[PDB]
RNA sequence: CAACACGGGGAAACUCACUAGUUUAAGACAUUGGAUGGUGAUGCAUGGCCGUUUUUAGUUCGUGAAUGAUUUGUCUGGUUAAUUCCGAUAACGAACGAGAUCUUAACCUGCUAAUUAGCGGCGAGUACACUGUACUUGCUGCUUCUUAGAGGAACAUUGUGUGUCUAACACAAGGAAGUUUAAGGCAACAACAGGUCUGUGAUGUCCUUAGAUGAACUAGGCUGCACGCGUGCUACACUGAUAUAUAUAACGAGUAAAAUAUGCUUGCAUACUUUUCCUCCGCCGAAAGGCGUAGGUAAUCUUUAUCAAUAUAUAUCGUGAUGGGGAUAGAUUAUUGCAAUUAUUAAUCUUGAACGAGGAAUGCCUAGUAAGCAUGAUUCAUCAGAUUGUGCUAACUACGUC
């Protein structure tokens, strides 16, 4: 199960939730794998008319990706996923296991 | 310069024990002696890359280049022609404007690659990217490495 | 100037001074004697 | 050759009544909309007239034109 | 370097109600100051601990 | 479908576009939650895709539109903000101000903070253009509120 | 068995793998002999003199290099060899011999015991350098 | 009319329709003067 | 200055506002009146935003005190980047700014983790060497390194001097680091009649509004050229050019036109299928480039345990505008596009200008900097000599003063 967010705290909250969630059905998990951070970087000139000293500022939209995976039957993981969700994080389910 | 004393142990059988240039020239000379390799004809006339404009000014350069490619093959296993063009890259003086990188001529590389393959020293597999080495060629490179290693040592 | 013709301590510049010749001609004299940069020691 | 397209106007009126709202953006060159393959310009001119007559209210945010049909407009339009 | 008024004021409050918890050691003082005062930064806490030790 | 980088920007752009659409509507409160009076608004957006500062600032701009005196209006609005529990506030009114010759006037009270990321964290802000009879006023409202507290607190018991 | 260390100057990182052995020194797939520049040849020969042959002769060293150019990479390799030599004598041989060895290394230089502290300063608008600026004019 | 499918007239700032200073990086399609207003609501924050 | 590679404004058309003209309705309301639009006028009507003031410690309040504007607080003195602290004192107590906060980079946790990272474990070969080493295909307990989370670490720690021997400073030692560790971000008070109405359905007023200053379409123009001044690039050679060889990098960035089949009169209509951004790889091409395909929503494929160039090693010149230099021009075949014809861009061969290290003047710079050498990104159908990042190669000189 892959978790992608732009918010650190929300992704970490989901981490604690999934750890509890896994232990509820006593599942066999591989520890949460944090994938390389992608930052959407815009280096932006200050001034709408391009005045004065040139002056650039660097804006960052930093997205966090993490993956936690489970060896368990298909029904169990989808049902676990549906109880575990919150609106902000992007969830992908890739488990075909048994 | 040619040889210095050192305290550590070495492998003593591979290109990773060898002076690259000495090895490249010797194998090229050996290959030309054998007469497996051919220039051929048109390749006497050509240019080696627009970053140069010129050519190597040595008349045995193609054999040298073939040998140099074969060394790159021993280093890097499954490489292909675009990798070769990039490998032999240099800077190109853009006239009054600043430099940008420029490939070696791709036909000479392709011709060598094909010629080595025809002479059985490399094999294109269905697996992965391009040509890797044939064992007979590797054993010969090792034998030449051994000859040089003995020659320096005694 | 006049330091260039074909016919008549180890280091090429000294040879080029001594016989009044080019560094190419000096190197050729070095090669005949022996029978980047290089080690003359 | 071709003139003013009354049949297209009649179709547009039906679509407007059925929904009670239209979101379709400003540009007149495009004729493709998810519910409509008739030019934006024709509908836009009719909406301008309806707004003026006070049968439609506009809300506007950078080319997004959020048109709502009014209760007086519903009764008048219906046939 | 020096130490600002907030640091000095916090240090002045300390000792006054808390000398019987204080000691010579800076690392123990760092623990005591953390225990006693709910200082929001490590940098600030270390400075207050340092000046209280001083 | 498209990359996460493309996805997240597209979501952000849509969020801005909806927020600006909402801003044209706005009166009663700041927000009332996403839906996956209000019925008609929901219908418009569903067609399309197929306390806090702004309310106070908007209230002030309506009062300016009503022709109430600027000083009286600003004093009242500022007082309401502080009364309702702001720890500090600054309201700036820029522009013509009953004359041809434009000016600005700042009206601050309380612990209004400008420095650092604590300012960004605890100061809630709202900008409003009021087009009036003689041309235009720019209102800039800043309200400082806790959510814990400022780092300048020593926190010794 | 195995003991592990690394060295880090600028980008470059050289990880050293010191196993029980017989006096072999490698750099990735390549023998230590293939560094190539004469100056940088000496730079990695330096620790070999500092520990001599007979203390090298029961260990093999393999080194794994990523990042930087040659002068940075060789200094990372040299640091990795220094730390590597010490780690073997701390895990296998003796603390006292390790201290004696470290004293020798320290007497030669600090740079094969403690890495570089210099790291790049970002470019900022208004000039080609970090600090250097485009010409003013009147 | 006679249309042009590429170059300057093929594109605009999505917000304001102006053809100048448009960020096409990551396919934003907003001119930076408009974008700096909205970059926070889009989700960007500056740090350097 | 803080205008002048500045208007993110790298202009073939489109662009464009200009020039020559050709068109068009896309005129709400009751073709007539009437309104509706304007990269038109007005930044000395204005909003917003940005620059300066100014990268520096200054601003303000409450009450008290000192015909009044006004002043104290906000300071003799010590100290500091610091209205920073100590200290002092008609003031005492505050609040804002700064400091603290926040982002990197710096070092350490037989703690947290193993996927699209490694390591070992262990099968299979080819070579080499002996009482093991090198290299690929095949399968699969560790986490040091790759990644990314949490947490530690400097407080002047210790010592010795100096200092009201107060706030504090100086040196040495310890230490990964000792100035607030180095670098950023955020940037008050009060201004400027600075810039921007050609960024904006922010916008007053004014002009104009159908032989329209709107929309739209065709050319030409923005690079014109007796000539003058800014900013940059490239050179003037031998510590170098030329040709091979050896090494290697970080930050990155990447998915509605066309083609083909069928019916009709080279053309049209209908059906149906790929390309589309990055191209490995394999063929063909001196070369540019072409053709055939494969993986890529991306730690997986392009491709990054290797994607640069200066480095460095061996060869060729040998001080002569020389083989330095590449201005300037001719002849080609390519590439993007309807359009390349003001050399668009590209390569091939030839062509071989000034310039012998820069006068008066004047710019930037103190540690991974400065300088050199590259390269990604931005605009982009088409294009880096620009800007903005990123790395490698790694200097000098005080180390301070008015």
């Amino acid at each position: 199960i892959a978790l992608t967010s732009k918010n650190l705290r929300a992704i970490e909250k989901v981490c604690s939730d999934i750890m509890k969630g896994a232990k509820e059905k006593n599942l066999n998990v591989s520890g949460p794998v944090r994938l390389p951070v992608k930052t959407l970087r815009i280096t932006t000139r200050k001034s709408p008319c391009g005045e004065g000293t040139n002056t650039w500022d660097r804006f960052e939209l930093r997205i966090y990706k993490r993956l936690i995976d489970l060896y368990s039957q298909c029904e169990v993981v989808t049902q676990m996923t549906s109880i575990n969700i919150d609106p902000v994080v992007e969830v992908e389910v890739i488990i075909t296991d048994s | 310069r040619l040889l210095e004393p050192v305290p550590f142990v070495k492998t003593n059988n591979c290109i990773k024990d060898v002076d690259a240039d000495l090895f490249i020239r010797s194998y090229a000379t050996h290959l030309k002696l054998h007469n497996k390799i051919t220039y051929p004809k048109w390749c006497t006339f050509v240019k080696t890359g627009k970053g140069r404009k010129l050519a190597p000014l040595n008349e045995d350069w193609y054999f040298i280049r073939a040998s140099s490619i074969l060394r790159r093959l021993y280093l890097h296993p499954d490489i292909g022609v675009g990798f070769l063009r990039r490998q032999f890259s240099s800077k190109q003086r853009r006239g009054v404007a600043p430099n940008h990188t420029s490939l070696a001529s791709g036909k000479i590389l392709r011709s060598i690659l094909q010629q080595l393959e025809n002479l059985g020293y490399v094999e294109q597999n269905p697996k992965k990217k391009g040509r890797r080495l044939t064992t007979k060629g590797e054993n010969a490179i090792n034998n030449f490495a051994r000859y040089i290693n003995k020659k320096v040592y005694n | 100037k006049l330091n260039h013709a074909v016919f008549i301590v180890i280091t090429p510049s000294a040879i080029a001074e001594k016989y009044k010749v080019n560094l190419s001609v000096a190197r050729a004299v070095i090669n005949h004697l022996a029978d980047s940069q290089k080690l003359y020691t | 050759y071709s003139y003013i397209p009354k049949q297209n106007k009649k179709l547009i009126y039906e679509y407007l009544f059925k929904e009670g709202v239209i979101v379709v953006e400003k540009d007149a060159k495009i004729p493709r909309h998810p519910h409509l393959n008739v030019p934006n310009l024709h509908i836009m001119m009719t909406l301008k007239s309806l707004k003026s007559r006070n049968y439609v209210e506009e809300k506007y945010n950078w080319k997004h034109q959020y048109f709502i049909l009014n209760n007086e407009g519903i009764e008048y339009l219906r046939e | 370097r020096v130490r600002t008024k907030t640091i000095k004021r916090a240090a002045r409050q300390i000792v006054e109600k808390y000398y019987a918890k204080l000691t010579l050691d800076f690392q123990i003082n760092k623990k005591i100051t953390e225990e006693v005062a709910i200082i929001p930064s490590k940098r600030m806490k270390n400075k207050v601990a340092g000046f209280v030790t001083h | 479908p498209i990359s996460k980088k493309r996805k997240f920007i597209n979501d952000g752009v849509f969020q801005a576009e909806l927020n600006e659409f909402l801003a044209r509507i706005l009166a009663e409160d700041g927000y009332s939650g996403v839906e996956v009076r209000i019925r008609e608004l929901t219908s418009l957006v569903q067609k399309r895709f197929f306390l806090c500062a702004m309310a106070q600032a908007e209230s002030l701009r309506y009062k300016l539109l009503k022709g109430l005196a600027v000083r009286r209006a600003c004093y009242g609005v500022l007082r309401h903000i502080m009364e309702s529990g702001a720890k500090g506030c600054e309201v700036i009114v820029s522009g013509k101000l009953r004359a041809q010759r434009a000016k600005s006037m700042k009206f601050r009270d309380g612990y209004l903070i400008s420095t650092g990321e604590p300012s960004k964290r605890f100061v809630n802000t709202a900008t409003r253009s009021a087009q009036l009879k003689q041309g235009v006023l720019g209102i800039k409202v800043k309200i400082m509120l806790p959510t814990s507290i400022l780092p300048d607190n020593i926190s010794v018991l | 068995k195995r003991v592990q260390t690394f060295g880090k100057k600028k980008t470059a990182v050289a990880v050293a793998t010191v196993t029980n052995g017989k006096g072999l020194i490698k750099l990735n797939g390549k023998n230590l002999d293939l560094v190539e520049p004469y100056i940088l040849k000496t730079k990695v020969y330096e620790p070999l003199w500092l520990i001599g042959s007979g203390k090298l002769k029961n260990l093999d060293i393999r080194i794994r290099v990523k990042g930087g150019g040659q002068t940075s990479q060789i200094y990372a390799i040299r640091q990795a060899i220094g730390k590597g030599i010490i780690s073997y004598y701390q895990k296998y041989v003796d603390e006292s011999t390790k201290k004696e060895l470290k004293d020798v290394l320290l007497r030669y230089d600090r740079s094969l015991l403690v890495g570089d502290t210099r790291r790049c300063e970002p470019k900022k608008f208004g000039g080609k350098g970090a600090r250097a600026r485009y010409q003013k004019s009147y | 009319v006679h249309p042009k499918k590429y170059g300057q007239g093929s594109r605009q700032c999505r917000v304001c329709s102006n053809k100048h200073a448009i960020i096409r990086k990551y396919n934003i399609n907003i001119c930076r003067q408009c974008f700096r207003e909205r970059a926070d609501i889009i989700g960007f924050k500056k740090y350097r």
